[PDB]
């Protein structure tokens, strides 16, 4: 396998890991005939995540090894060759990722300078599962930008949020708590203006993980893409998705019962 | 001992 | 009074001490040219940070040589006592000889702050020459930065590559499922100066090198030099407020 | 439920995120507060054991303001919170159109925060606790005792900066001050003293010259100051030797009173 990124697209493979990072402590490539599948698992398998980079993403993009690679990486070691964005976008004029027992990762920089990763990989199974969101009754798109402002009131370290339709065709995000002292309750609450298309009936909610979530979500925003969110009933899969020109993302979180 | 800077190039 | 120095700014003097701060005890020598302040740790690093005479608006010595010990972090502590986001901070540094404190008066804004610093009595000697230089590079630091307080910390080593032929200069990680590569061509804009006569391969523990990357931020060039031992020498020219230069060294053993 | 009411609103934006302030240094001094709700006036009480009794006129913040107390004469409400959660609250209101804030008790007895954004609603729910008639005794402002030396402070930045830096070297600080217009910030150890010198800060008038001071713990001087992100437009420092240092700070209407014990 070999890929070669180039220009901004550098940027936002790197972008893409960090949002993988905040979900699975493993990273698991999958050189496809479609193109490049990075995904990740949750600790207890209840969040999947998966982004898919088109062959024309890629300056240079071959799947097969002249067998073909299913594989898996620590995410903190992959992380590490993409931990500053800063550095990415100032310095790194291309990246190469190549296959040997090792993965190579080469980050051709500025004024000559070359940067080689020589990251372990262990060969392992597929992670590929179908969750199609056109099974999925319930619909919310919006620019992620919006729902950014509106996860921005609550505390950084909540981990459950529960998302609702309400009276008045307004979407309502209120923090969820278990469990002797009690916890404030925050509600945000939008109208159907910031939504690009509400697709919901009343009384309609799902509580799911905030910190997943938020992993998504500043993928889409620091890219400025829209955020689909598809779901069901409570305790059914929820799932989510951003779609650019020549990527895909999409996320799949359990919800409470 | 002071210090010995050996930048000079050109 | 043994050492007499005044500044204008605590800062061309504060920010060039910290660069070298891994230790909580320093040596202090003072002589006819300049201030000299020494770190030592574990016997295989050197930090030596050196403030001519000239940098001050006024110092003054008369025993050729004057040396105590101090407390680095409170001599820190106390150099930067009005806050490290200033709006000047003058001083005023004295000590007068053996068994004595060194005394700092800073000023700003007619507030007046007086510390008393305890002196112990106090070295290692890299006999570190030119004429037994092998190979020396000169690079531009600004470009490097991004780089260095990046380089894995999980390894143990820090691998220093240099040779006449490809890669040229390569600094090498090995942490645990990582084999790290950083490359630098003779051909590049960051290379001031190239002249590699031998290949050699030096290995150094990175907990030993790590705190050179304060001096390489403060810096806007860096000096690499290897000998026939395998001793290393970094020294990096720095640019204080005043526009004014001077000098960092890092000394290290091989591993 | 209670048949106490209040309900309060502020728009005027200038103090909207003096309120939001307000409420950002009271959570650094402690992590439970007692607010207390009056006709006229808002209290914000620390009753450490290091008092602290902060006092707004209403009619200065809200352009709505309305309470009822349990009884007639006693027409006062004692609440009890935690500082993080009105903090956290009060910082989406900081730059809002709106903030409403009214006692609720849906799920349980609650002071409600609505924060009208650029519409978009936030609605904090902070768990309260009602404070019975019987320990209002304990909540009332402190008696000011007469200090020995009442000298007017220096710029607070530079205070914060030099305490802030001394707290590296010592927990114990020694704070004094003169009728001639001289105050000193003093630690001294085994091996190094530092004394910090402000002079020409000039005395409120109303016997000789020589210093009034206080050794204090320097982590409850650091708190009151970092909680002053601003210079405000009285600071008075009074000095009970070796007794307690009081702090009178006014600040745009904004009464606050900081008690710091005497250590050792």
């Amino acid at each position: 396998m070999k890929c070669l990124v180039t220009g901004g697209n550098v940027k936002v493979l790197g972008k893409a890991v960090h949002s993988l990072s905040r979900i699975g402590d493993e990273l698991y490539l999958e050189p496809l005939e479609d193109g490049l599948s990075l995904r990740t698992v949750n600790s207890s398998r209840s969040a999947y995540a998966c982004f898919l980079f088109a062959p024309l993403f890629f300056q240079q993009y071959q799947a097969a090894t002249p067998d073909l690679l299913r594989c898996k990486i620590l995410m903190k070691s992959f992380l590490s060759v993409f931990r500053s964005l800063a550095m990415l976008e100032k310095t790194v004029e291309k990246c190469c990722i190549s296959l040997s027992s090792r993965l190579v990762v080469q980050l051709h920089c500025k004024f000559g300078v070359r940067k080689t990763h020589n990251l372990s990989f262990q060969d392992c199974e597929s992670l590929q599962a179908v969750f199609d969101p056109a099974s999925c009754p319930h619909m919310l798109r919006a620019p992620a930008r919006v729902l950014g402002e509106a996860v921005l009131p609550f505390s950084p370290a909540l981990a459950e949020v529960t998302l609702g339709i309400g009276r008045g065709r307004r979407v309502i995000l209120r923090s969820y708590h278990e469990e002797t002292a009690k916890a404030m309750v925050t509600e945000m609450c939008l109208g159907e203006e910031d939504f690009q298309q509400l697709q919901a009936q009343e009384g309609v909610a799902i509580t799911f993980c905030l910190k997943e979530f938020r992993g998504l979500l500043s993928f889409a925003e620091s890219a400025n893409l829209n955020l689909s969110i598809h779901f069901d009933a409570p305790g059914r899969p929820a799932i989510f998705t951003i779609k650019d020109s020549l990527l895909d993302g999409h996320f799949v979180l359990a919800t409470l019962s | 001992s002071w210090v010995s800077p050996d930048f000079d190039t050109a | 009074y043994s050492l007499v120095a005044s500044l204008d700014n605590v800062r061309n003097l504060s920010t060039i001490l910290k660069a070298i701060h891994f230790r909580e005890h320093a040596t202090c020598f003072a002589t006819k040219n300049g201030i000299k302040v020494t770190v030592e740790n574990a016997k295989c690093v050197q930090a030596n940070a050196f403030i001519q005479a000239g940098i001050f608006q006024e110092f003054k010595v008369q025993e050729e040589s004057v040396t105590f010990r101090i407390n680095l972090t409170v001599l820190l502590d106390c150099l930067s006592i009005f806050g490290s986001s200033p709006t000047l901070t003058a001083l005023r540094m004295c000590y007068q000889g053996y068994g004595y404190p060194l005394m700092l008066f800073l000023e700003e804004g007619g507030v007046v702050t007086v510390c008393k610093i305890n002196t112990q009595e106090p070295t290692l000697d890299f006999d570190f020459c030119s004429t037994n230089v092998i190979n020396k590079i000169i690079l531009q630091s600004e470009g490097l930065r991004e780089a260095f307080s990046e380089l894995d910390m999980t390894s143990e080593v820090l691998q220093i590559t240099m040779s006449p032929d490809k890669p040229y200069f390569r600094l090498s990680t090995f942490g645990n499922a990582g084999s790290s590569h950083l490359d630098y061509p003779k051909d590049s804009d960051l290379m001031e100066a190239f002249h590699c006569n031998q290949t050699q391969v030096n290995r150094y523990k990175i907990s030993l090198l790590k705190p050179s990357t304060k001096a390489l931020v403060l810096s806007c060039k860096v000096s690499i030099r290897t000998d026939n031992r395998g001793f290393l020498s970094l020294q990096y020219m720095i640019r204080n407020e005043d526009g004014q230069i001077c000098f960092v060294e890092y000394y290290c053993c091989p591993d | 439920h209670h048949h106490h009411k209040f309900r309060a609103k502020i728009v005027d934006g200038a103090c909207l995120n003096h309120f939001t302030r307000i409420s950002n240094m009271i959570a650094k001094l402690a992590k439970t507060c007692t607010l207390r709700i009056s006709p006229d006036k808002l209290n914000f009480i620390l009753c450490d054991k290091v008092s602290m009794w902060c006092e707004l006129e209403q009619e200065n913040f809200f352009n709505e303001f309305q309470m009822e107390g349990v009884s007639a004469e006693n027409n006062e409400i004692y609440l009890e919170l935690t500082s993080e959660n009105l903090s956290r609250a009060l910082k989406t209101a900081q730059n809002a159109r709106a903030l409403k804030i009214k006692l609720t008790n849906k799920h349980f007895p609650c002071l409600t925060v609505s924060v009208e954004l650029l519409s978009r609603i936030v609605t904090h729910d902070i768990p309260i606790k009602v404070i019975p008639r019987k320990l209002w005794k304990d909540l009332q402002e402190p008696v000011v005792p007469d200090p020995d030396v009442s000298i007017y402070l220096p710029v607070l930045k530079t205070m914060k900066s030099v305490v802030e830096k001394m707290k590296n070297i010592s927990n114990h600080l020694v704070i004094e001050a003169n009728l001639d217009g001289e105050l000193n910030l003093k630690i001294e150890t085994e091996l190094v003293c530092v004394t910090t010198h402000f002079k020409d800060l000039g005395n409120p008038p109303l016997n000789v010259e020589h210093m009034a001071e206080v050794h204090i713990d320097i982590r409850k001087l650091l708190q009151f100051l970092a909680g002053q992100q601003v210079n405000p437009t009285k600071a008075l420092c009074n000095i009970v030797n070796n007794k307690m240092v009081h702090f009178d700070l006014l600040h745009e209407d904004v009464s606050l009173q900081y008690f710091i014990p005497a250590l050792s």
